[PDB]
């Protein structure tokens, strides 16, 4: 029918609209979890690093 | 320093008529590993001096409390286990860092968590380099996908399917098309004589 | 060209060597008695000693330097700088990417505005013209081609 | 000897991730044999999202029986003979870390006392503690805070009750033109 078409479509649209933000703001927000410093074993601290660097990749990704 | 290190005095060893049981230990004794303060010091300041006071090993030792380096096993003639380890009672004790002989040679047993993280720091350290280098090239636009800028094209020859029917008659690139193919038959054709 | 996945192959092999041995000296660390971790190991192992040649040693954590420590912030510390540069480089590129982008769509306001036809085309992304739309015979398309 | 079976099954797990690590690059270079030119960027990205799951989850998987594993140490049993593998038991007992590696650690402790140099007796570490307390507060804060905000019409499924009424009506007016009924 011409209805669910585009209906459907819509939920395409918002799916990946919310999907794009959701991960934006999940990347950034678990940036703080590997923000703790202190305490960590100096290997531990080493796969964090590109942990950051991969969350933020994640985030500019999401933006495009 | 005094983990991975190699260290070895051949000539030693082969001037023993080979380790057996005792002067293996005298090969522990040649070691930078050997502790002054070790029981196996003190026993041989009592062989030095009272001599005839000694009991095999264990039998020494294990009455004898503070650093040792038991064989709590060995692989003659190549490897040669050396645990040390600290008594405290006839029962009690401290299992202490390996030392071994890996034929002629001495290394410290390695700890698991410090080189398997070593490994994960290495590969993590890969996974760096990794992104780093494919950071800042991938040229994205949003009409015109993930582009490469390149200095020229061939080389080899989303749900956006959306497009008129016939199109024709029309125009759609066809950037390029069969210029790779020229060359391409042309060397596939020069080795046809060779065929 | 290529030289990236060129370089990059050999940075993927060679971590995937550096833990390839650890599956391999764990797989024989558990294989000591289970069945299920000597297995897994390569052949060329396994042809050359049978398994559980690791056994367990009670000694110390050890202990680790004060340096370490320093490493811990020093390398944190550089990778938000790089996260500030990083997310601050993305929107100068971006900023440009729009630039690119309002030229565009208003353009195509321009000749909608006129009252053209428009329809995309294959993966080329372009929205393109009907410019025969008054018509004669046969249907005519034609891409917008960015001119930089 | 019970920590030992600790060992066995914390390591049961982390031989798991490896597998599972090792078994990412496989299918990696997999993708990348595929490709003749470079392969295209979001599968990339995808396949370094794997990479991240993975080392996380292994990190994770350290636990309190990284610990344990502190505790361990290697050495070859009575069942090992030395005889050829020696050169690469040794390799197996390198627990040395990559040498550009090392350097680059140089290269990091160098410009860190050089920090010191520029500023000598100006310790942070412990304010830097607090200030990690700060990122804990903030990341509550950050969390909390996005709730707040709005997220996501049945009228439009009701538009299907029109179109519904309308087609009774095109039955209807069928039934007119067949009859003249109305």
């Amino acid at each position: 029918s011409f209805q669910r078409q585009l209906v459907q479509r819509t939920n395409t649209l918002n799916s990946s609209i919310d999907n794009a933000t959701l991960t934006i703001l999940s990347r950034f927000q678990d940036i703080l979890d590997i923000a703790i410093n202190e305490g960590k074993d100096k290997y531990t601290v080493a796969p964090e690093v590109y942990q950051i660097e991969c969350h933020t990749v994640s985030m500019v990704r999401a933006v495009e | 320093d005094l983990t991975s290190i190699q260290w070895r005095m051949p000539e030693w060893v082969q001037s023993m008529g080979g380790l057996r049981t005792e002067n293996v230990l005298e090969y522990f004794s040649q070691s930078p590993f050997y502790s002054h303060k070790s029981n196996n010091e003190m026993l041989k300041m009592q062989s030095q001096f009272n001599a005839l006071d000694l009991g095999d090993l264990n039998s020494q030792l294990k009455r004898l409390t503070g650093i040792q380096f038991v064989i709590i096993h060995e692989r003659p003639p190549f490897l040669w286990v050396i645990q040390k380890q600290n008594r405290l009672n006839e029962n009690e004790v401290k299992p202490l860092t390996v030392y071994f002989v890996c034929n002629e040679n001495i290394y410290m047993a390695p700890n698991a968590y410090t080189l398997l993280a070593t490994r994960m720091l290495n590969a993590t350290y890969c996974f760096q380099k990794a992104l780093t280098k494919i950071e800042k090239f991938p040229q994205y636009n949003p009409q015109e996908g993930y582009t490469y800028p390149k200095l020229s094209n061939d080389n080899l020859e989303e749900n956006k399917n959306q497009s008129i029917e016939n199109a024709d008659y029309s125009f759609s690139p066809e950037d390029f098309s069969v210029v790779r193919a020229f060359m391409q038959s042309l060397h596939s054709s020069k080795e046809a004589p060779d065929v | 060209s290529q030289a990236y996945k060129k370089e990059l192959i050999e940075q993927i092999m060679i971590a995937q060597t550096e833990c390839s041995l650890a599956l391999d000296m764990t797989s024989l660390l558990l294989s000591k008695f289970k069945e299920n971790s000597i297995e897994t190991i390569s052949p060329f192992l396994k042809s050359t000693v049978p398994p559980s040649s690791l056994q367990f040693s009670r000694s110390q954590p050890p202990e680790s330097k004060e340096s370490d420590a320093t490493l811990a912030k020093c390398w944190k510390e550089k990778s938000l700088t790089s996260s500030c540069k990083f997310l601050f480089e993305a929107k100068e590129r971006l900023t440009s990417v729009v630039e690119t982008e309002h030229e565009y769509y208003t353009e195509l306001v321009k000749v909608k505005e006129a009252s053209w036809p428009l329809f995309n085309s294959q993966g080329s992304n372009h929205l393109s013209v009907q410019y025969s739309c008054l018509g004669g015979i046969s249907l005519g398309l034609g891409l917008i081609r960015m001119k930089p | 000897d019970i920590s030992t079976e600790k060992t066995v099954e914390s390591l049961e797990a982390i031989r798991h991730r490896i597998a599972q690590i090792v078994q990412s690059l496989t299918h990696f270079l997999a993708i990348l044999h595929q490709s003749e030119s470079l392969s295209p960027w979001p599968t990339i990205h995808k396949n370094f999202n794997i990479l991240l799951s993975q080392i996380h989850s292994l990190s994770n998987n350290l636990a309190a029986h990284s610990h344990t594993l502190q505790t361990t140490s290697i050495y070859p049993s009575l069942e090992f003979p030395v005889k050829e593998q020696e050169p690469l038991l040794t390799t197996l007992l390198r627990t040395k870390a990559l040498p550009e590696v090392e350097e680059w650690e140089a290269n990091t402790l160098q410009e860190y006392e050089a920090s010191i140099s520029s500023q000598p007796k100006k310790k942070e570490a412990n304010d830097a503690y607090q200030k990690d307390q700060l990122w804990d507060q903030a990341r509550i804060i950050f969390m909390e805070e996005r709730e707040n905000y709005s997220w996501f019409r049945q009228l439009e499924i009701d538009r299907a009750t029109e179109e519904q009424n309308a087609n009774q009506m095109l039955t209807d007016i069928l039934s007119f033109m067949k009859s003249g009924k109305r």
